[PDB]
């Protein structure tokens, strides 16, 4: 009389990679590299915006493609590949920077400056521009002189941020066509559009040849002032910007779903995923899975498998 | 494994052991019978358990967008960029790597250490009236039916009762 | 623990047991009585300084500002840097974590080693004189007084002077 | 029967840590690895401090009234505080951070005369923005001007070769008068030029008449390299170039200073004193440091499973 | 280490010993004798073989230049740069430092008990016709010429053969 | 009587290795895992390398005298010099670095023309600091001027397209004079502005007078797209465009190159021959490298604790 002592068996084990051994057989393994990708942009939860046709830097200076967006309020900002900042040529400096800063911004609200103005056009427009005929820039003013060649009159122009957040200012400074165009639009001689506030100071002075409008932006603290002092080529903010709260960016092509949770998101739509490894995108946005180069690493839950 | 039972002294597996990890099959003069055991099995899947419970259903932090894949950034931060990010794939992929081998290691020698513990704590229970066999079986000495069996697997097992018949069994010639 | 004695076989541990880690106790006509034993307790102490003097007391490298908390630098190079610090603690915290959670592994392990050794010496050194309770203790089958008992203890016990006493004792 | 029995001690209340099994087993001891407890204090002893307060580290090379005791100084430790300024008169430097990197490890700054002597213009340019007593300028610099209102300003070169066996920081500035009868008032009429030229350095600087500002711009000049100033108004001179001492490691912070106290890692909340490999305090530190990570604490065990009755 | 086996209750290793990384010594009526184990060898070699395997010979990562050592760039980036690359010498010289510290580990604990299953193997085999002596040694209790020794090395060794010589030679009373 | 013993193997002395709980413990044998043994050397076996020498990388794409040999190239190996130069007159190149970690990596360069003819203007502006065969200019590159001292440089527009099927490496030039005087008697009096346009850049520049200098810049004009340059003087205009190979290292470097020894990670002290994961040799290197660790020496165990006969 015996009795004798063992352990379990299947016939089919998983191979799995130990410290000693490649391929080793154990009775059960669990896969630990997520490769199960959703091609969507999960949205369930979320107050989603898909930007479409507008760029994300449209959204403050008021293109066309962006009279959609000019306040929008989201917590998840989508990009997408045919989004346009600008109708006029031109473009902003240190445009990603300010790109980074919205996509965090949980959208922006729109406050008017309070401009008025006299001795000057207001109404400046351009065919490149078209909303209903010839218009501009939503947001912006573009500032003439009274007729052609005509002296367009030194001016400053000033406003304090009575808000308890960050105030964003964008301006303009406009390149004319020609040296004739410049001197038709604006006065004759040399122009100097010069942006202070209490920890910012620089002058522009346009370009002409070049037919752009560059923008230009800094952020007014609460309680302090921004001092615009301009003889010409000077496209004036009629509205400055104040973040809403938190939001997350993502570039992507993929279509939103609002059936679906996600957090982690990249161009190629939402990981969902419990595990600690992805091996799906190396470039992805919110709370995700580390990327690995691996395919698979499987984590052994069961003893060697040892079949008779 | 570190501890020889498992792919050890014990030659192979149960195909047909399915109520779970380690058991007892037994032979007398009533037939043979298989019977798992709860209190090994049950140390293993927890432990294994454990494991999971760290890698699965973390909380990660945050990441932002730092390039732009519709508008180049300035190509050396991009540089700068790409070069931290191949660098940091390495490593994470290092890091996956090791772990994974590393807790397989320990997970192996783990079930193999319980099955040890399980052996071990059956040769003190039948004390002078068994002899191993070497291959993970005890040679009972005395006549011990299927109740005497179950005894043994319950831990109820009274070695005084059978002493005297087991050791004059093995004495003889 | 991977060898089955501390939180196995063994019971539980003692609180009246100050003087080491690891220990005997005894009963015979005498009485009760606890010795701790040297041997075992400082191999595992030793073992777990040594994890300490490997963790602890680290020369680091330096690290100098790449930042400006006063005059803030384009949000551009500033969001990389943040993105690398985050990557970074993350790694680090991933590490320690593993680093902390493995080292504990072993140390339970290394200590319930220990005490599995000291087990396993004591039963080579009683030989046939006795037998192995199941609970960690030795069931001795020849009259054994504290001179006796002490002999077990420091590695004197000469299993042959009472052998013959033991195995009529065992044969009944 | 006689009996002997082996067993391990207990404690009556062990400390929980974590396993790669378990999450909250009992062992006998554990000890901290995490460092949580600052000291909220620039931990200065066995080192030479520099506290910059109200004076900008760019501030040093050119000489605002606010850093007047620091245009030479030596330490192995800068401080920068949030309300230390650069300048006086409205401008800038190109290039700041950059600059401001390699002062930060420089072992603070000795100064040296450049030898330039100047006839027929003055040198005595004031603004009432950077007061000593009334109307003063950056120590450090000239503001060169006419002989008079409207006086045309000559065709000047001055050059200075590096007479050291270690880089030399020149400084210069230009300046962009409030408007062009004003650049005619200090300067004499028409275009001006200013170009800087060393062998490893060559651009030229047209003032921006209007703007109201002082823009700064600088160099390295290796040992015996020439720097070549070629100018006609608008320039503001060094009168004084910088020399590196040795090293230094750069701090930022708010926290007070103190001597009876030693530190290698320092931050915005002061100094992290510890012998752990990680700490949680923040996570921008400079100096040598523990490693920071997001938990609070992790316990390293010290000693066996604690199994007690 | 871990099984007490090496530098445990087995006092040094044989210097003698040069086939094999574990081994018999015997001691009979027809002298002394040391034959190396070679399953237990192997089985040793192959565990450290497998080590070696996923350390050395790996695929290297792919490196490229991001500095410029004749023509410095930009302090600002370049001074990021240098703290993303000292920053993965820390972790790279940390990893390094672990990886070798814990397969050394491993390696010693491992070495140790492949002695210990082959002695536990020949102390199964031995059955009631031998006692272990604390120091690694099998006293047997009959006779066991050459060839008997070659039968336990070899794991031929039939207990049925002695029982009965061992048995009352170990048990010395009535 | 008669007993059998069981043992292990042991050596003289062995190896002192560091474990989780012990520094320097014995064992029998064990094996470095950091390289420390560099090659003073440029390993170039099985490979096609280019020593640029006394001419940049960036030199390639302009055309210095320095650089002639090296206008159009193939290599898998691009090995850069200290005394290497990618200019004759002063200036610049903007993104330099950018431009040359792109170039490192390209297999070399072929150049192509781009068809640039040009009427009511001189194209054979030229300077002795690029002496070669005459007081000449950048072999790749066109110094446009006016047709007389002073005369009116014409407002003027090239466009080029590219006809191939990979990117195309387009590089011009502002040129700025020495004077305000010297500007006016090359392209005339007046405003000068060159605007470069493609799909995806645009870019304006004007020349900044005071100081000798041609300033270079760079696109990436993508297959069928066209780049337009439009200008009225200080322009350098490309002859020549450059297209990539496909796969190459580049090493910066003083190491002698040595055709009879195989490496595939390099740095300026030479070679990296290893096998090891880890490296204490240099921190920068390029190719397929060990990972770069502090330490000097981790010996890894590859044999038990050592106990000899004490
Ligand atoms: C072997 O492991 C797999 C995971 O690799 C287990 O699969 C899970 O099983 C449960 C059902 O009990 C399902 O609800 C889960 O969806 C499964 N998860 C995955 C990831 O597939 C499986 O249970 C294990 N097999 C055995 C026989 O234990
Ligand atoms: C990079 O991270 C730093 C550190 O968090 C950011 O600076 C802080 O910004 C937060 C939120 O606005 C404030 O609470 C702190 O007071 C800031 N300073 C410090 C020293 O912590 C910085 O904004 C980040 N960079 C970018 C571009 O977002
Ligand atoms: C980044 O680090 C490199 C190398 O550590 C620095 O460049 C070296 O500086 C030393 C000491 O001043 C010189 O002797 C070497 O010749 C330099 N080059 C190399 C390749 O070692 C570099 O200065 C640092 N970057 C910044 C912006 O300071
Ligand atoms: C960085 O990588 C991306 C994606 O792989 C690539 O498209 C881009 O060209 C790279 N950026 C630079 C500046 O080389
Ligand atoms: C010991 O390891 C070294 C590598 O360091 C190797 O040369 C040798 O093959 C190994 N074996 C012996 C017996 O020395
Ligand atoms: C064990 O560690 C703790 C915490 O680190 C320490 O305070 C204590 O002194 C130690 N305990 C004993 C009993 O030495």
């Amino acid at each position: 009389d015996k009795i004798c002592l063992g352990h379990h068996a299947v016939a089919n084990g998983t191979k799995v990679n130990t410290l000693t051994e490649r391929g080793i057989e154990v009775v059960n393994a669990t896969e630990t590299v997520e490769t199960t990708n959703i091609k969507k942009i999960c949205t369930q939860g979320k107050r989603p915006t898909d930007l479409g046709q507008c760029g994300l830097l449209g959204t403050l200076i008021g293109p066309p493609q962006c009279d959609q967006f000019l306040e929008f309020s989201s917590d998840l900002i989508i990009e997408r590949r045919e989004g346009t900042d600008i109708c006029y040529p031109g473009r902003f400096t240190n445009e990603e920077s300010l790109r980074q800063i919205l996509r965090r911004s949980g959208g922006i609200g729109k406050e008017s400056m309070g401009f008025t103005y006299s001795g000057i056009r207001t109404n400046g427009a351009t065919s490149a521009c078209t909303r209903s005929g010839s218009s501009f820039y939503a947001e912006m003013k573009w500032l003439l002189s009274n007729s052609d060649n005509a002296a367009f009159p030194q001016m400053t122009k000033a406003y304090r941020n009575p808000r308890n957040k960050p105030a964003l200012i964008i301006w303009g400074v406009h390149h004319s066509e020609s040296v004739s165009e410049q001197t038709k639009l604006y006065g004759s001689g040399n122009k100097l559009i010069t942006v202070r506030s209490s920890k910012y100071q620089q002058s522009f002075t346009p370009n002409p040849g070049a037919r752009r409008i560059d923008f230009h932006w800094l952020l007014l603290d609460p309680n302090d002032t921004v001092t615009f002092t301009f003889n010409g080529a000077f496209i004036a903010p009629d509205r400055t910007s104040f973040f809403r709260g938190e939001s997350l960016g993502v570039q992507s092509d993929a279509p939103l779903d609002s059936s679906c949770r996600g957090d982690c998101f990249h161009s190629g739509g939402t990981i969902v995923s419990s595990l600690p490894f992805q091996n799906i995108n190396s470039r992805t946005v919110g709370k995700c899975p580390r990327y690995v180069k691996q395919k698979s690493l499987l984590l052994a839950t069961g003893m060697r498998n040892v079949p008779e | 494994g570190l501890f020889g039972a498992i792919a050890g002294f014990i030659e192979n597996g149960w195909e047909g052991l399915i109520n779970g990890w380690y058991g007892f099959r037994h032979q007398n003069a009533q037939g043979e019978g298989t019977a798992a055991d709860y209190k090994s099995t049950q140390s293993a899947i927890d432990q294994i358990t454990g494991k999971l419970n760290r890698l699965i259903g973390k909380t990660n932090q945050q990441f932002e967008l730092i390039d732009n894949e519709f508008n180049e950034i300035e190509q050396q931060i991009g540089n700068v960029i790409n070069w931290t990010r191949d660098a940091m794939t390495e490593i994470w992929s290092y890091n996956a790597e090791l772990l994974v081998a590393m807790e397989n290691q320990h997970t192996i020698d783990l079930a193999d250490s319980e099955m040890s513990k399980l052996y071990e704590r059956v040769k003190k229970q039948l004390r002078e009236n068994a002899e191993e066999d070497g291959t993970g079986c005890f040679e009972i000495f005395h006549k011990c039916d299927d109740q005497c069996m179950e005894s043994i697997r319950n831990n109820t097992y009274d070695h005084t009762q059978y002493r005297t018949e087991s050791l004059q069994n093995r004495i003889q010639i």
